[PDB]
Formats: structure tokens, C-alpha cells, sequence
């Protein structure tokens, strides 16, 4: 079991105890997908007062 | 000295973020008008607890945090709140209808409007930033903000502020608390949109804290000022090491190094103790062995998971108050004996850990006793992946029958996100499954 | 009343277990999915354990213990007296094994004790087990290790070589080879629990040393002896012996009894097994519990040593012991958790 | 700040809305004259939901009156808190629809709506952030359900992205005052399908059981049931009226309650210890509508208590229930009963629970009604009352077939396994 590192201060210390050794999208992208999302909105809310029209 | 900006958002972000405050000030010994007696430079100072608090000329001190929400109710007990004092309005943001439990009326119908004037209040705070570590994003993964809003910020935030870390501290449903039949649709949509955006993430099931708060705190029916008051010590314990002086994760970027060799499992499991009642006068104070012994007990995770049936990455202890390393190492020889804990072959047998004399400080008045020595415990183990396990499983039951999901279209969103959601969480299950299991 | 869902429908065991439970008119069964239940009868793979113990205010009981495959696999097991200080590598009462895989590896460990007894003229008849063939197929017995080398490759899934008992304790008349089979229940509190009563699945054929093509004499599978044989049913009703009439035949032909010779070395090796695994298996502060029912074959050889040969994590009963066993299921595993209105069957064995 | 608009429509709406408007003045501490003067202050908190506040600090509700006779108009006005209502509010007429849906839908009920509207909008301008509608009506007259479906269809399209509520009082399995009801209510339910976000469905009969049997009213009248009705009311919109964050608006209330849009029709129920509360509100001798909650299974439950009690053993209660009849509520929702509390008694009662179900076996009721309705159609008797009004044959085959699919659609998920 080593001990590493070991950091000290006045507020506390640091170290490490080893025990074994081993063996995005662009802003134009996201603005796009926010209008789609508006225009299916739309569409639907379109298809929605045409019937109520009708 | 680097800063942090802290991001609440929605109603269970928000209400976190006020009892971390709370504990923040307590710790560092600033009064709800921002004053700070200790603080001998005025206006000014690269002290490490200025990483989170800003100063004026007046010699106030004011928190790095912004705080958003869709609807009033939940911001406008901070404006009127103990520390009311402490913000300044631009910090505060407000909208008029809430996103009602709906991920994609938060993210595509209200997200949209409101986006571009909360990144705007964020830039005013990054202006005044010499050095900027990053972003911490408290937020919910049930609500309709917490959810839709927060992965579309955590977007914008990558793109803003490209190279620089963001953290998330996420709150996992659980249905005894729960305000939604549809919470599980709401964390898989933004866990997915969110993975690739998140550099660590802290997972808190709700249900976890719950039982914690009614088994050693003897509360019969936990509230969310009980389970708050409970979080902000595991969230100060965390965040401490970026507040005070130290040389263990003093940066965003340690947490991540530290803690995730794999970007996409980046959720550690939290483990705090010890948790005792005020109420009782007084008990025996524990070790540090029985203290650390309890880190590995699952009653006392933030997530209800045997990480017995897993593999770790990585470990860290942190302690706070009369902690001596050589009381350490006798406790971690001793426990390895007793315990099943099995490192992944790609990673070393090891614990990086940290202490701090400050001892744990808690609220006046609160539920919870104050204590000279306490720890806390972050481990990513595969056993978390139970969690997502369990959540997906909702996911499936319900989106058999298509059930509530004409909410979400009638809000913009395509079934197919669904569909593409629920299989990023799939591949997230058995890249869990592949590093944990033989 | 209580609520249960069974999810193994394959379970003879425990089908009779739900049989009881309805019976009591204290349990209701739900159905496979419904997750509001007290008591669930999983299945045999990829149980999710992951979301029991998480429905509230609902005590959760599931009939099988995370971690068991360690012990109840035949390559899982071998890796686990190894690799085991409890166990230790110099293991008296399991055979000297080997885990090999076809086309973390150990046949080139297997071939230096091959030539090291071959070298002292030692006998060399080696078997070669996995838990993929089934039904009395899979499993091939030589002296040569070519024979067997060359017979795993020809398969793609993992086995086990291990030495065969070349000296058994052979049963007369017959002069034919056998195994014993024990039933152990292991609780919510750990607590070890061996059935009063085993059984002795039979050959029924005379033990042939000379030659292994023959597979009837070797291998005593309840499956193989009723399929590959005439004289199956002659000596006893479907090769099953049971042990008051064993412990008579030790008395009367070796002036001993089967609780000395025998069943006491049983208790030590179901003890040392089941108390090696109970840190990475145990519930007792877990939010949900656990039991299971483990079924334990051995062999004994002429010396009457008791060796351990496997372990399975879901066996089945003998036909007539169903009755007494599943009732016994009940009252120790089942009613300890959730309690009815208002001697013993079991041998507890103590650490 | 989150504004509700009350509509009532006809006799039977604008009756059960004066006693509506009556429970929850007393329960906010407001007295006739619209003057606040009660004792604690969560009273007011929320009070902007269902009332204006005008010069004066005084309330007035933000509802509207509505029928085409001006007979039920003149005793609303004469009521106890008939002085409290805006005046301006009440658009009348003078003809009546004589129980035609086609009267009031059509022609006598279409020159009146505009007026409705008038006032709708004025009320809606008014409001910080307008929420959604509700309306109180029945489905067997002409004014309520004929007129009434029509505001609904003109409120949709001037609001189309508002919530709308509805209290409908259903025709009864075997108590009836109008012959031809099952067209009427055919036609209605074709509209409230469409146009509705949340429905509950009270009938008279389980009403009238209820006054007879349990409260020992020994003549009971609609003034005996309308307070059923209204002490519901109050129950199921608790949540929305006091602080509180399950259900706290109409939009996630529906989110919660409504797994398939067409799908919004539901079970109140009312009562009367804890587990003594608990097993009432879930009793079919509790329910409002005449559909037997052990003949379906729920979609959804919500549950209000009102009072102070321990959290502690209502919470541990309500999954007993659950736990104990599994059989009842769809494996395929996890965690479909959600309950909240509100520290507000009701006047009369220190302690109460309100019951909100969407259940399966709402399809009784629509059956019930098809019945009718087919054995009435197919001899097209009554028929002329409404053809001479200028309705098509085709727009009642419709109105049929949409509740058939609709009865079809409640089976569907009546039966469907994990
Ligand atoms: C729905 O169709 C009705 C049919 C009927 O007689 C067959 C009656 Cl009496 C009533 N009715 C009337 C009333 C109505 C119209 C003309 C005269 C009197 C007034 C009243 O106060 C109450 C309580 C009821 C009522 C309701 C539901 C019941 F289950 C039992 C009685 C209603
Ligand atoms: N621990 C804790 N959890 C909370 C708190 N507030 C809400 N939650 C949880 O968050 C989920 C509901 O999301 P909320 O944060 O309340 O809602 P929101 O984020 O404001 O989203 P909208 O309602 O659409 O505006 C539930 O699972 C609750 O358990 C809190 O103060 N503390
Ligand atoms: N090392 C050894 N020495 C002697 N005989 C052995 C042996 N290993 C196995 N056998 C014989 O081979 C037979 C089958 O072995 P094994 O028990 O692995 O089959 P199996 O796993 O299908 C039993 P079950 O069906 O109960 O799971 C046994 O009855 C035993 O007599
Ligand atoms: N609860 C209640 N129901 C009523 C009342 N008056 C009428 N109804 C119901 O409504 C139906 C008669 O319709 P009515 O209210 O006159 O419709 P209108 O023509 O629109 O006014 C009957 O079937 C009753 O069930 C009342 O005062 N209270
Ligand atoms: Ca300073
Ligand atoms: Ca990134
Ligand atoms: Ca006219
Ligand atoms: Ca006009
Ligand atoms: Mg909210
Ligand atoms: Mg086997």
C-alpha cells in the first residue's frame, strides 16, 4: 500500500493510496430543429381551425 | 483563481440551489446582506472561496448563480427569502407558464422563447470572470423545466462556452415525491439530449434520500426542505474541494479525470456519512473506519444499487473535520478484507482522497446534528447503471401503448425522439454492462 | 394478504411451492409483469434484481440470490476455489480442475500434471464438463489428453477438465458407481439449512474401468440411466436410494454409518462454499432479500472421501421428497419474512 | 395570476354553479357582497384564479351565466350570493330550447353565442396569464348541451391552446324526466370527444342513492344533490384554488390524468379516521357517475385530502389500497395514483377526501346511451324536432359512431396485459 502525492496545507491534505497496480452540434443545427418543432405547431394548430372552419 | 457559475434550474433546481447557498454562506461565514467580516480585501481578492461568490466595492459578497424558472412561484421566495440580501434581479429569471411536466414544452415550445435572454444574464456573469472553470447545473430529471429546458441550455452551453466543463447535479424521480405519471419519459429524453453535453453528473434518487431522512433522521413524512437540508451537505462536501484551499479536484476539469475514464459513464455514485438525528442529545461519535466502513453500506448512497455486482473506476474520499491520513489508510487496509470491491483490470486498486479540517456544518434549526468528522464518498461503479435500468423499464411499459405521447407531439416533438432516446439509453445499459461484467 | 408472481413456469419445485401458497388462503398470485408483489418466483436467466426492492411499502422476497452463478457454473466455480483463500488452491474435497476455453486460459497448466503422473506411470483418466451440453451429452471421459484437446476445440463454448474419480465407492450388488445429491436452503438471514434427507442417483450398470466409450457405467444422470439402459429400476424404484436404507448398507457391509464416514465431511464443504460467497451475495442490509434452494452432488470415493462435483442454483427434486421439501420452502423461507395467522425438517449448520 | 373563466350553461349548469360559487366564497372567506373576511391568509394566495379583484378590495368571481330562458337567470339572481356576480355576465335569452340540442346548438342557442363571447373575452383580456375554461351544463336538455357544446367549439378556436374543463351531468341508467335525452346526450359526447381536455361525469340517479341511502335524506331534491355536486366541486379543485404544487394547474392535471386524448372522462367521488376515508372515496357507493369501478380498470387515480391529518398514514393508507386490489389498476402505468393534501377543511367537515378516476368502465355509461340512442334512431322517432331545425340524418350517424368507437377504444385498454 503506497502513498502518494501527499499535498499539505492549512486547510487539509490531499493524497492518494494505491492498494494494486492494473494489468457537437453547431447553433445553426439547433435553431433548425427548434423551427421544425415550431412548424409541426403550426401545421397541426392549421389543420385544427380549418376543421373548426369547416 | 478560475470561477464557477451555478445554474438552477426549474423548481427542484432552484429550491437545491437555495439551501446550497444557505450552507455556502454558513461555511464561509457570509451574512445574508453578502457581508463577510473575515474577508480582509474589500472589493476584491483570488481567494479560493471567491471562486463561487463575486465581491462589490460595498464589501457585499454575491454568489456565481443564476437562477431560472418558468413560472413565479418557486423564484419569488428567494426575492423574499432570509438571503434576499444576498442576489442582485438579474440573477433571478422568471416566466409566467410553466412547462407542466411536459420534457418538449420545455425544451421546444417555452425553451425557445426564453432561451436566448437567459444565456444573455449568464454572459453578464461570465464578463465579470477573469478565468471561467465552468458551469454546475442543479436541475430535476421529472420536471417539465428540469428536464426539457435544462438540455437545451446544456446545447447552448456548448457552444457559448465550447472548451469549458459543466456538471450536472440531477434528481433522479422517485415516486413517493413524484408529481408526474410521465417522469419517466421526461429523464430518458433529457438524459439523452444532455450525455454528450454533461462531463460528470451526480445522480440523487429522491427515493434514497427519502428513506435516509425516515430511518436516521426519524422524520415520518420527509419534505423537500428535509431532503434539501440533506443534499446541500452531500452537494458542500463536493463542491467544498473547489471553495477552500486543497490540491484534490480544485478544478471542474480534476472531476473528470479523476472520477470518468469513459466519457459516456459519467455518473458517479455519491455515498455521505455519517447522517444523525438532533434530537438525540448526544451519541457516540464514530471513527473514521466506522464512518468510512458506512460508504460502503448501500442504505447510505444517493442511489439505491448493489455495487457489490459491479466494477469501480475510481474512488475519492472526502473528509471533513479531525481526519488524519494514517486513520485512513488503517481504515481502507481493514475494509478491503471485509468488503467485495473489484476494480476494473484497466484501472488501478486505489483511493484519491481528501480532507479538510473545517468540521461538517450544518443549518440551526435543522434536522440534522453536527458532527466532528464525516465523509463522503464518490465512486463511479457500474452498479448505477440499476437506475437506468429501472427508468427504462417505466419508459417501456408506458410507450408500448403510446401513452401521453401526444402531450409531447402536440408540443413539436416527433415520436421518433422517443424511439432515439430510448435506444441511446440501450447502448447506454450495456456499455455499463461491457465494463462491469464478465 | 400477500401477493407473489412466478416467472419460472418450468420450476417443478417450485410449481408445487405455488400450489401451497394458494392453498393457504393467505396469498394471492399476480401476474408475470405486475410489479406489486411480496414474493417473486424469477426466472432462471438475467433476473432483474436491479428493480426489486424499490416498489414502497412493499417487503420484496425473490427466491434466488445475485451472485450464486459464481458457485453454481462450472468454470465460475473452478475460478472460485482457486482464486479463494477460504477455498485455497491446495483444496482437499475438490478435484484437481482446469478451466479451458476452445480455439484467463489454463490448458497449458493442464497438460504439465498430465505428463507430470504420466511421467509416474499414474493414472490419467481425465473428463471434460461445461454447462452449455445437457441431457447426458457434452462430457467425455480419456486417459489420452490428445483426445480431449482436440474434442474441446471441436466445441465454442468454455469447459472445465477435471480428474476423474478413477476409484469410486461401488455399491454391491452391482458393483456399480454412484453420486449423492443434497438439498440446501439458504435464507434472508444466511442462515445454511441441509435437508434431512439426500438421495443416491444409481448406475445401474457394473463400474467397466477399461473401457470409457461405454457412458452408462460412468456417468449416474437420472436422464442417461433411464435412456441408456435395461437394468434401470432392478436393485431400487428409478435408480433413487435413499439414505436410511444407504446408512443400513454402510452399517452391514463396512461397520460404519452414513453420518460419520460421509455426511459430516457433506456439512464441511456446504459450509466452507456457501460461507465464502456470503459477503458478495448476502441481503441482510440490502432493501430487498433474498433465499434459494441449491442442489449439491458428490462423489465418494473407495477410501469413502467426499468430493464436490457441482452445484446447481435451480435443480430439481425427487419425486418423493416434492411434498415435504416445498412445504419445508414455506415455513423457513417464505413464512419467516411474512407471517400466517394465529419438529423440524431441516439441519442447520452453524458458523 | 393563473386565471380560470367559469362558464354555466342552461337549468341544470347555472343551478349547480350558484352552489359551486357558494362553497368556495365561504371556503376563501368571501361574503355576498364580494368583501373578504376571513380568518387566515391562504385564503387569498390563490384567490385570482376564480375571482377578479376589483375597486374596493372586493371579489368578484370571474363567471359567466348563460341560458336561453331567463326564468332560471331571475332565481340565481335571487339566490343567497346572487348579488356577488358581475352583472354585465349575464347573457340571456327568451325563447328557451325546449330540450332540443338543435335549439340550442343551432339556431336559438347561435344568436345568443356572440353575446357569450363578448363577455368570454372581456373576462379573458383581464387576465395575467389565462389558463382554461370550465363549464357546468347537462347533456339532456338543449341549452347546456346543445348550446354549450357550441361555446366549447367557439371557445376552441378563439383559444385553441387553453385547457377546457367541463362538469356534465350524464342521463341516468333508469331515472329520466326527458324523452328524447339520447339524442341530446349523443350529441353532446360526439362534441365534448373533440373539444375537451378533462370531462367529469355525474349522473342524478347515484346522486339521489346517496341522499336517500347514506345522508338519510329522507325526500331529497336537486337542492340535496346540487350539494353533492358543489361539496365535489370544491374537492377536485382544492389543488387549484390553495398552494400546493400536484395538480396545481389545469394543464398538468390533464397531463397527469389523460394517457389517450379521447379518454378524459372521469369518476368523481366524495367522503365521507384516515383508513377510514381511504376506504370510502374508493367505495362504488361513492361514486357519482353509475359505472361500477370493479367492471374496468383505472388509467389513472387522483386523490385530495383536505384538513390535518398525518401525511404519515395517509400516504401509507393509499398504497394499501393499491397493493391490495392490484387487479384494478393497469400494470402498464406505473404509479398512475397521485395525492395530494391541502391543510383547508371544508365547511362541515374537519377532515375530507376527494376522488378523481378515469376508469374503463365509463364505457357502461356510453353503452347505456348508444342503446337508447340506436333503439330511438332506427325508427327515426323524435326525429322531426330536430331535422326541422335543418340537421342532416348523417350528423346523428356520426354522433353514434364516434361513441362507439369511443366504447370500443375504453376496451381496448380495458384489457391490455405488459
Ligand atoms: C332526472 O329525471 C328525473 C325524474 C323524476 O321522476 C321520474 C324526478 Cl322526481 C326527478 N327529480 C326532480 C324533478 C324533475 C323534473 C320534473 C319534476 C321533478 C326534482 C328533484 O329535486 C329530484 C331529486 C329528482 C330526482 C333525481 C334523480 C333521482 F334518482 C330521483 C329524483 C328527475
Ligand atoms: N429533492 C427534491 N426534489 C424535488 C424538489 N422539487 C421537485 N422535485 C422533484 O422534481 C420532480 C418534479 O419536477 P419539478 O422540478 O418540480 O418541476 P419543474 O422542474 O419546475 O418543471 P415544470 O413543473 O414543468 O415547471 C419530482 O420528481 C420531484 O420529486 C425539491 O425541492 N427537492
Ligand atoms: N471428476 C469426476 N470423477 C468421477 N465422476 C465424475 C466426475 N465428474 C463428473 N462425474 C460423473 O459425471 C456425471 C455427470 O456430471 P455432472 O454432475 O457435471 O453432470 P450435470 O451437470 O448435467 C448433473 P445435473 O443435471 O444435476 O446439473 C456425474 O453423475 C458423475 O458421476
Ligand atoms: N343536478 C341537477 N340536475 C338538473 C337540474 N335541473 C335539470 N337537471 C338535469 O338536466 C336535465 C334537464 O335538462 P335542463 O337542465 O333543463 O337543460 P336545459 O334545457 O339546458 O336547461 C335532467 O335530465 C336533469 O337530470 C338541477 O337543478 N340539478
Ligand atoms: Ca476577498
Ligand atoms: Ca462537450
Ligand atoms: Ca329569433
Ligand atoms: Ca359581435
Ligand atoms: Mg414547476
Ligand atoms: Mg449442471
Amino acid at each position: 500500500m503506497e502513498v502518494i502525492e501527499l499535498n499539505k496545507c492549512t486547510s487539509g491534505q490531499s493524497f492518494e493510496v494505491i492498494l494494486k497496480p492494473p494489468s457537437d452540434p453547431s447553433l445553426e443545427e439547433i435553431q433548425k430543429k427548434l423551427e421544425a418543432a415550431e412548424e409541426r405547431r403550426k401545421y397541426q394548430e392549421a389543420e385544427l381551425l380549418k376543421h373548426l372552419a369547416e | 483563481m478560475r470561477e464557477c457559475i451555478s445554474i438552477h434550474v426549474g423548481q427542484a433546481g432552484v429550491q437545491i440551489g437555495n439551501a446550497c447557498w444557505e450552507l455556502y454562506c454558513l461555511e464561509h461565514g457570509i451574512q445574508p446582506d453578502g457581508q463577510m467580516p473575515s474577508d480582509k480585501t474589500i472589493g476584491g481578492g483570488d481567494d479560493s472561496f471567491n471562486t463561487f461568490f463575486s465581491e462589490t466595492g460595498a464589501g457585499k459578497h454575491v454568489p456565481r448563480a443564476v437562477f431560472v424558472d418558468l413560472e413565479p412561484t418557486v423564484i419569488d421566495e428567494v426575492r423574499t427569502g432570509t438571503y434576499r440580501q444576498l442576489f442582485h434581479p438579474e440573477q433571478l429569471i422568471t416566466g409566467k407558464e410553466d412547462a407542466a411536466n411536459n420534457y418538449a414544452r420545455g425544451h421546444y415550445t417555452i425553451g425557445k422563447e426564453i432561451i436566448d435572454l437567459v444565456l444573455d444574464r449568464i454572459r453578464k456573469l461570465a464578463d465579470q470572470c477573469t478565468g471561467l472553470q465552468g458551469f454546475l447545473v442543479f436541475h430535476s430529471f421529472g420536471g417539465g423545466t428540469g428536464s426539457g429546458f435544462t438540455s437545451l441550455l446544456m446545447e447552448r452551453l456548448s457552444v457559448d462556452y465550447g472548451k469549458k466543463s459543466k456538471l450536472e447535479f440531477s434528481i433522479y424521480p422517485a415516486p413517493q415525491v413524484s408529481t408526474a405519471v410521465v417522469e419517466p419519459y421526461n429523464s430518458i429524453l433529457t438524459t439523452h439530449t444532455t450525455l454528450e453535453h454533461s462531463d460528470c453528473a451526480f445522480m440523487v434518487d429522491n427515493e434514497a434520500i427519502y428513506d435516509i431522512c425516515r430511518r436516521n433522521l426519524d422524520i415520518e413524512r420527509p419534505t423537500y426542505t428535509n431532503l434539501n437540508r440533506l443534499i446541500s451537505q452531500i452537494v458542500s462536501s463536493i463542491t467544498a474541494s473547489l471553495r477552500f484551499d486543497g490540491a484534490l479536484n480544485v478544478d471542474l476539469t480534476e472531476f473528470q479525470t479523476n472520477l470518468v475514464p469513459y466519457p459516456r459513464i459519467h455518473f458517479p455514485l455519491a455515498t455521505y456519512a455519517p447522517v444523525i438525528s438532533a434530537e438525540k442529545a448526544y451519541h457516540e461519535q464514530l471513527s473514521v473506519a466506522e464512518i468510512t466502513n458506512a460508504c460502503f453500506e448501500p442504505a447510505n448512497q444517493m442511489v439505491k444499487c448493489d455495487p457489490r455486482h459491479g466494477k469501480y473506476m475510481a474512488c475519492c474520499l472526502l473528509y471533513r473535520g479531525d481526519v488524519v491520513p494514517k486513520d485512513v489508510n488503517a481504515a481502507i487496509a481493514t475494509i478491503k478484507t471485509k468488503r467485495s470491491i473489484q476494480f476494473v483490470d484497466w484501472c488501478p486498486t486505489g483511493f484519491k482522497v481528501g480532507i479538510n479540517y473545517q468540521p461538517p456544518t450544518v443549518v440551526p434549526g435543522g434536522d440534522l446534528a453536527k458532527v466532528q468528522r464525516a465523509v463522503c464518498m464518490l465512486s463511479n461503479t457500474t452498479a448505477i447503471a440499476e437506475a437506468w435500468a429501472r427508468l427504462d423499464h417505466k419508459f417501456d411499459l408506458m410507450y408500448a401503448k403510446r401513452a401521453f405521447v401526444h402531450w409531447y407531439v402536440g408540443e413539436g416533438m416527433e415520436e421518433g425522439e422517443f424511439s432515439e432516446a430510448r435506444e441511446d439509453m440501450a447502448a447506454l445499459e450495456k456499455d455499463y454492462e461491457e465494463v462491469g461484467v464478465d | 394478504m400477500y401477493t407473489f408472481v412466478v416467472r419460472d413456469e418450468n420450476s417443478s419445485v417450485y410449481a408445487e411451492v405455488s400450489r401451497l401458497l394458494l392453498a393457504t388462503g393467505q396469498w394471492k398470485r399476480l401476474r408475470k409483469d405486475n410489479p406489486r408483489f411480496n414474493l417473486m418466483l424469477g426466472e432462471r436467466n438475467r433476473l432483474p434484481f436491479g428493480r426489486l426492492g424499490h416498489e414502497p411499502g412493499l417487503v420484496q422476497l425473490v427466491n434466488y440470490y445475485r451472485g450464486a452463478d459464481k458457485l453454481c457454473r462450472k468454470a465460475s466455480l473452478v475460478k472460485l476455489i482457486k482464486t479463494s483463500p477460504e477455498l485455497s488452491e491446495s483444496c482437499t474435497w475438490f478435484p484437481e480442475s482446469y478451466v479451458i476455453y476452445p480455439t484467463t486460459d489454463e490448458r497449458e497448466v493442464f497438460l504439465a500434471a498430465y505428463n507430470r503422473r504420466r511421467e509416474g506411470r499414474e493414472g490419467n483418466v481425465w473428463i471434460a464438463k461445461s454447462s452449455a451440453g445437457a441431457k447426458g451429452e457434452g462430457i467425455l471421459i480419456s486417459s489420452e489428453a490428445s483426445e480431449l484437446l482436440d474434442f474441446i476445440d471441436e466445441q465454442g463454448q468454455v469447459h472445465v477438465i477435471q480428474k476423474y474419480l478413477e476409484k469410486p465407492l461401488l455399491l454391491e450388488p452391482g458393483h456399480r458407481k454412484f453420486d449423492i445429491r443434497s438439498w440446501v436452503l439458504v435464507d434472508h438471514l444466511y442462515n445454511i439449512y441441509l435437508y434431512r434427507e439426500g438421495v443416491l442417483r444409481t448406475s445401474s450398470e457394473p463400474y467397466n474401468s477399461a473401457n470409457f466409450q461405454d457412458k452408462t457405467c460412468h456417468l449416474t444422470n437420472h436422464c442417461i440411466q433411464k435412456e441408456y439402459s435395461k437394468n434401470y429400476g432392478r436393485y431400487e424404484e428409478g435408480n433413487e436410494m435413499f439414505f436410511e436404507e444407504f446408512n443400513q448398507y454402510l452399517m452391514d457391509a463396512l461397520n460404519t454409518t452414513l453420518e460419520n464416514s460421509i455426511l459430516l465431511q457433506i456439512k464441511h464443504i456446504i459450509r466452507s462454499c456457501l460461507m465464502c460467497i456470503e459477503p458478495a451475495i448476502s441481503t441482510k442490509h440490502l432493501h430487498y432479500q433474498s433465499f434459494q434452494l441449491f442442489g449439491f452432488d458428490f462423489m465418494v470415493d473407495e477410501e469413502l472421501k467426499v468430493w464436490l462435483i457441482e452445484v446447481n442454483g435451480a435443480p430439481a427434486c425427487a419425486q418423493k421428497l416434492y411434498a415435504e421439501l416445498c412445504q419445508g420452502i414455506v415455513d423457513v423461507a417464505i413464512s419467516s419474512v411474512f407471517p400466517l395467522a394465529d419438529t423440524s425438517i431441516f439441519i442447520k449448520l452453524h458458523h | 395570476m393563473r386565471e380560470i373563466v367559469h362558464i354555466q350553461a342552461g337549468q341544470c349548469g347555472n343551478q349547480i354553479g350558484a352552489k359551486f360559487w357558494e362553497v368556495i366564497s365561504d371556503e376563501h372567506g368571501i361574503d355576498p357582497t364580494g368583501s373578504y373576511h376571513g380568518d387566515s391568509d391562504l385564503q387569498l394566495e390563490r384567490i385570482n384564479v376564480y375571482y377578479n379583484e376589483a375597486t374596493g378590495n372586493k371579489y368578484v368571481p370571474r363567471a359567466i351565466l348563460v341560458d336561453l330562458e331567463p326564468g332560471t337567470m331571475d332565481s340565481v339572481r335571487s339566490g343567497p350570493f346572487g348579488q356577488i356576480f358581475r352583472p354585465d355576465n349575464f347573457v340571456f335569452g327568451q325563447s328557451g330550447a325546449g330540450n332540443n340540442w338543435a335549439k340550442g346548438h343551432y339556431t336559438e342557442g347561435a344568436e345568443l353565442v356572440d353575446s357569450v363571447l363578448d363577455v368570454v373575452r372581456k373576462e379573458s383580456e383581464s387576465c395575467d396569464c389565462l389558463q382554461g375554461f370550465q363549464l357546468t351544463h347537462s347533456l339532456g336538455g338543449g341549452t347546456g348541451s346543445g348550446m354549450g357544446t357550441l361555446l366549447i367549439s367557439k371557445i376552441r378556436e378563439e383559444y385553441p391552446d387553453r385547457i377546457m374543463n367541463t362538469f356534465s351531468v350524464m342521463p341516468s341508467p333508469k331515472v329520466s324526466d326527458t324523452v328524447v335525452e339520447p339524442y341530446n346526450a349523443t350529441l353532446s359526447v360526439h362534441q365534448l370527444v373533440e373539444n375537451t381536455d378533462e370531462t367529469y361525469c355525474i349522473d342524478n340517479e347515484a346522486l339521489y342513492d346517496i341522499c336517500f341511502r347514506t345522508l338519510k335524506l329522507t325526500t331529497p331534491t336537486y337542492g340535496d344533490l346540487n350539494h353533492l355536486v358543489s361539496a365535489t366541486m370544491s374537492g377536485v379543485t382544492t389543488c387549484l384554488r390553495f398552494p400546493g404544487q400536484l395538480n396545481a394547474d389545469l394543464r398538468k392535471l390533464a397531463v397527469n390524468m389523460v394517457p389517450f386524448p379521447r379518454l378524459h372522462f372521469f369518476m368523481p367521488g366524495f367522503a365521507p379516521t384516515v383508513p377510514e376515508l381511504t376506504q370510502q372515496m374508493f367505495d362504488s357507493k361513492n361514486m357519482m357517475a353509475a359505472c361500477d369501478p370493479r367492471h374496468g380498470r383505472y388509467l389513472t387515480v387522483a386523490a385530495i385530502f383536505r384538513g390535518r391529518m398525518s401525511m404519515k398514514e395517509v400516504d401509507e393508507q393509499m398504497l394499501n389500497v393499491q397493493n391490495k386490489n392490484s387487479s384494478y389498476f393497469v400494470e402498464w402505468i406505473p404509479n398512475n395514483v397521485k395525492t395530494a393534501v391541502c391543510d383547508i377543511p371544508p365547511r362541515g367537515l374537519k377532515m375530507s377526501a376527494t376522488f378523481i378516476g378515469n376508469s374503463t368502465a365509463i364505457q357502461e355509461l356510453f353503452k347505456r346511451i348508444s342503446e337508447q340512442f340506436t333503439a330511438m334512431f332506427r325508427r327515426k322517432a323524435f326525429l322531426h324536432w330536430y331535422t326541422g331545425e335543418g340537421m342532416d340524418e348523417m350528423e346523428f350517424t356520426e354522433a353514434e359512431s364516434n361513441m362507439n368507437d369511443l366504447v370500443s377504444e375504453y376496451q381496448q385498454y380495458q384489457d391490455a396485459t405488459a
